[PDB]
């Protein structure tokens, strides 16, 4: 027995509708779906049994193929709480579950007014010492990693100001190196031509 | 609790002929529980080279077994099966009838 | 429910260690999996019924037992030279039916206990340029120099924990990538309004819980022993 | 060949 | 003609403290081909026919592993049933289990089975639709509600219709020199007097394969069950079977009676009588 999942990766926008796939050559008597965040226990979402059955949970809609050889998972108006690894599994003849290798989903916020900028922040309880902050760019901008082993660049993360109803991407870079300037920190990535670099 | 006494039959593998090697069998069947004692006897005495089949059951759940030994029939020799079970008050003898 | 403890475990190379798994769900079957970073689940060993177990797909250098319905312990022996991983236990009512997973355990195996280090923690204040350009103010926390990467970061405003306006990096960075047991760095951001940051009555704090050495372990070094401990840094609002 | 999965009454 | 595969499991408890015993046997039609016994030395599934001996070590290791799992399941089941029925730990109790498949002349799926007994009597059975259960009483209703919620019937139906039928076709080809054979009975008649108005005739069938046979008495017209004593088909021990049918008739009319033999090894059904 073998289950194959497709696509391996999907990265889309807040409010999009999407479908992900699970396939076999052989028939399963019961099939499950799970959602996992990294460093955490997978959460069981559904068990399906009857060929052709449809089930709904929250924003999710699950379908079992009529011959019982495949299943699909559909999200309506996807939201950043849907981000994660989605795994299908089925009853095995030797007393276990057969697992697929998964589909990893990211759902991205819509940035209504992008304002790409790099700023410098000072250490609070210290002289010297500082970080560089690339913030307010759109969700299609790629942040590369450094050509230097002496410079540290993070991936981007998303932050949510819930009472003001506002979201933003940011990356962080720092170094001990003595010539290091926020002006040249992000030189390795494709960066917006109109990025604000304070005078 | 549903108990059942064994059916008992004694016979030979091939038609009996005098001085020709052969096998003596005791078929026990239709009994419950499975605990059962079976001896084959020659002129009233236990035969000590007896084998049996693996424990199996019928459509209706009752048990069956085949006990057997190699033998050579003669004119004066008498043969039998001796059986005990939880449903019997004392063991029970059935005799080999050579037209059978 | 189904429980694993502890959340984080840490050992020297060559040391046999046993991981716990208990459930009072009344289930007959139990399963163990290992998972590497950005990878899928891999079946190690399983048990369809009390007093019986059987091998999964990657069983070499591990063992199990099942003397009781409630419990299914896993021993990582001087296994393969691949023991560092995320370990997950699961249970089902009968074998082949839907599984319920425990919360998980992170195990890290080290070359040497002299490689263990606690984090240092620093807060960086919001730039002036951001404030006038956006009327917003982003603080950044850095935790650096820790091994193993077994940490939990939180932000505190006026004595209370916050989750609004926060994002923490999903994974740490290795400081020396060429080195097998490299130390790690991690960043977080907190973003407030400019009027909130300019209030000198507002107090902000970055806190990191580290999991490190025990009272069992020796320490014969000249530096303080890298035990489980909390490390903080703070700031107060500033007017203009 | 016999069943590869088992279950209690 | 038609063919079948069956497995039979017996599990028995003892007083105390004393450990329970477990036996499993397997059959293709009427020919036993494997066994397992918890009281025996090997602790392995073992061969009982010469054609199964041509399976290699992967086959033997997999049957052994699967049967030990079976055996620990029914160990738990014995304690569960003594709880459902409010019994004590001083007695001896019995659970039995049978499952398997039938095929036709074409060697294609025909029927499937999976059922249990406790202390002699029916406990729970899968129906012929392979979708629903028959529970015999209040305790077995608890077993039914538990197997419905965990979807046991759906996984069993896949085995019985597919896997089971594939093992059987493989065994029929490998065992062709003996499994495919059909042996016609060698027949005869015996006569003993009891008194002066009645005497016993007895119709004999020997050395046939398979076990399935019909022996019926008639006089002028058709069937009668008046002292029509018949004994259960019994094994000869060399892989063939034997049977007899006997009636006690009014002495003098010992020529109006005819014995009838129906077997699939016979080109044409047999009618025979006693000659003076």
């Amino acid at each position: 027995q073998l289950l194959e999942q497709s696509p391996q990766f999907l990265s889309i926008q807040e409010g999009e509708n999407l479908t992900v796939y699970c396939n076999s050559s052989s028939v399963f008597s019961s099939l499950q779906w799970y959602r996992q965040e990294p460093g955490e226990g997978p959460v069981l979402l559904v068990t399906v049994v009857t060929g052709g059955e449809v089930k709904k949970l929250k924003r999710l809609t699950f379908q079992f193929g009529d011959a019982r050889k495949d299943s699909s998972l559909h999200i309506t108006a996807a939201q950043p709480g849907d981000t994660g690894l989605y795994l299908c599994a089925g009853a095995g003849s030797q007393g276990n579950l057969i697992f697929g290798k998964g589909t990893k989903l990211s759902v991205k916020p819509n940035i209504q007014n992008p304002d790409p900028a790099v700023y410098q922040l000072r250490d609070s309880k210290s002289s010297d010492k500082s970080v560089c902050l690339f913030t307010d760019f759109d969700s299609q901008t790629n942040v590369s990693q450094s050509k230097d082993s002496d410079v540290y660049i993070t991936d981007k993360t998303v932050l949510d100001m819930r009472s003001m109803d506002f979201k933003s991407n940011s990356a962080v870079a720092w170094s001990n190196k003595s010539d290091f300037a926020c002006a040249n920190a992000f030189n390795n990535s494709i960066i917006p031509e109109d990025t604000f670099f304070p005078s | 609790m549903i108990q059942r006494t064994p059916k008992i039959q004694v016979y030979s593998r091939h038609p009996a002929e005098n001085g020709k090697s052969n096998f003596l069998n005791c078929y026990v069947s239709g009994f419950h529980p499975s605990d059962i004692e079976v001896d084959l006897l020659k002129n009233g005495e236990r035969i000590e080279k007896v084998e049996h089949s693996d424990l199996s059951f019928s459509k209706d759940w009752s048990f069956y077994l085949l006990y057997y030994t190699e033998f050579t029939p003669t004119e004066k020799d008498e043969y039998a099966c001796r059986v005990n079970h939880v449903t019997l008050s004392q063991p029970k003898i059935v005799k080999w009838d050579r037209d059978m | 429910g189904i429980t694993q403890s502890p959340k984080y475990l840490f050992r020297k190379e060559g040391q046999n260690v046993t991981l716990s798994c208990e459930q009072n769900l009344n289930h007959d079957a139990m399963y163990w999996y290992r998972q590497d970073p950005g990878q899928g689940l891999r079946l190690i060993y399983y048990s369809q019924i009390v007093n019986d177990f059987q091998k999964g797909d990657i069983a070499e250098g591990y063992s199990v037992s099942r003397e009781k319905k409630e419990s299914f312990p896993l021993t990582v022996t001087s296994a393969q030279k691949n023991p560092t991983a995320f370990y997950l236990c699961a249970s089902s009512s009968r074998a082949s039916y839907e599984q319920y997973f425990g919360p998980g355990t992170r195990l890290t195996v080290t070359e040497d206990l002299k490689n263990v280090f606690p984090p240092e923690v620093a807060v960086f204040e919001p730039s002036e340029a951001e404030i006038s350009h956006t009327q917003k103010a982003t603080l950044v926390c850095l935790a650096t120099g820790f091994y193993p990467d077994h940490v939990e970061l939180s932000w505190w405003v006026n004595g209370k924990e916050v989750h609004s306006g926060v994002s923490t990096d999903p994974q740490p960075l290795k400081e020396q990538p060429a080195l097998n047991d490299s130390r790690y760095s991690l960043s977080s951001r907190l973003r407030v309004s400019a009027t909130f940051w300019q209030n000198p009555r507002n107090h902000f704090r970055c806190q990191v819980q580290f999991y490190g050495l025990s009272e069992n372990d020796e320490w014969t070094q000249d530096r303080a022993k890298p035990v489980t401990q909390i490390v903080s840094a703070e700031a107060w609002g500033r007017a203009d | 060949g016999i069943l590869g999965f088992v279950f209690t009454l | 003609g038609s063919h079948s595969m069956r497995y039979f499991f017996t599990s028995v408890s003892r007083p105390g403290r004393g450990e329970p015993r477990f036996i499993a046997v397997g059959y293709v039609d009427d020919t036993q081909f494997v066994r397992f016994d918890s009281d025996a030395a090997s602790q392995r599934m073992e061969p009982r026919a010469p054609w199964i001996e041509q399976e290699g070590p992967e086959y033997w290791d997999g049957e052994t592993r699967k049967v030990k799992a079976h055996s620990q399941t029914h160990r738990v089941d014995l304690g569960t049933l003594r709880g459902y029925y409010n019994q004590s730990e001083a007695g001896s109790h019995t659970v039995q289990r049978m499952y398997g498949c039938d095929v036709g002349s074409d060697w294609r799926f025909l029927r499937g089975y999976h059922q249990y007994a406790y202390d002699g009597k029916d406990y729970i059975a899968l129906k012929e639709d392979l979708r629903s259960w028959t529970a015999a009483d209040m305790a077995a209703q608890t077993t039914k509600h538990k197997w419905e919620a965990a979807h046991v019937a759906e996984q069993l139906r896949a085995y019985l219709e597919g896997t089971c039928v594939e093992w059987l076709r493989r065994y029929l080809e490998n065992g062709k020199e003996t499994l495919q054979r059909t042996d016609a009975p060698k027949t005869h008649m015996t006569h003993h007097a009891v008194s002066d108005h009645e005497a016993t005739l007895r119709c004999w069938a020997l050395s046939f394969y398979p076990a399935e046979i019909t022996l019926t008495w008639q006089r002028d017209g058709e069937d009668q069950t008046q002292d029509t004593e018949l004994v259960e088909t019994r094994p000869a021990g060399d892989g063939t079977f034997q049977k007899w049918a006997a009636v006690v008739v009014p002495s003098g009319q010992e020529q109006r009676y005819t014995c009838h033999v129906q077997h699939e090894g016979l080109p044409k059904p047999l009618t025979l009588r006693w000659e003076p």
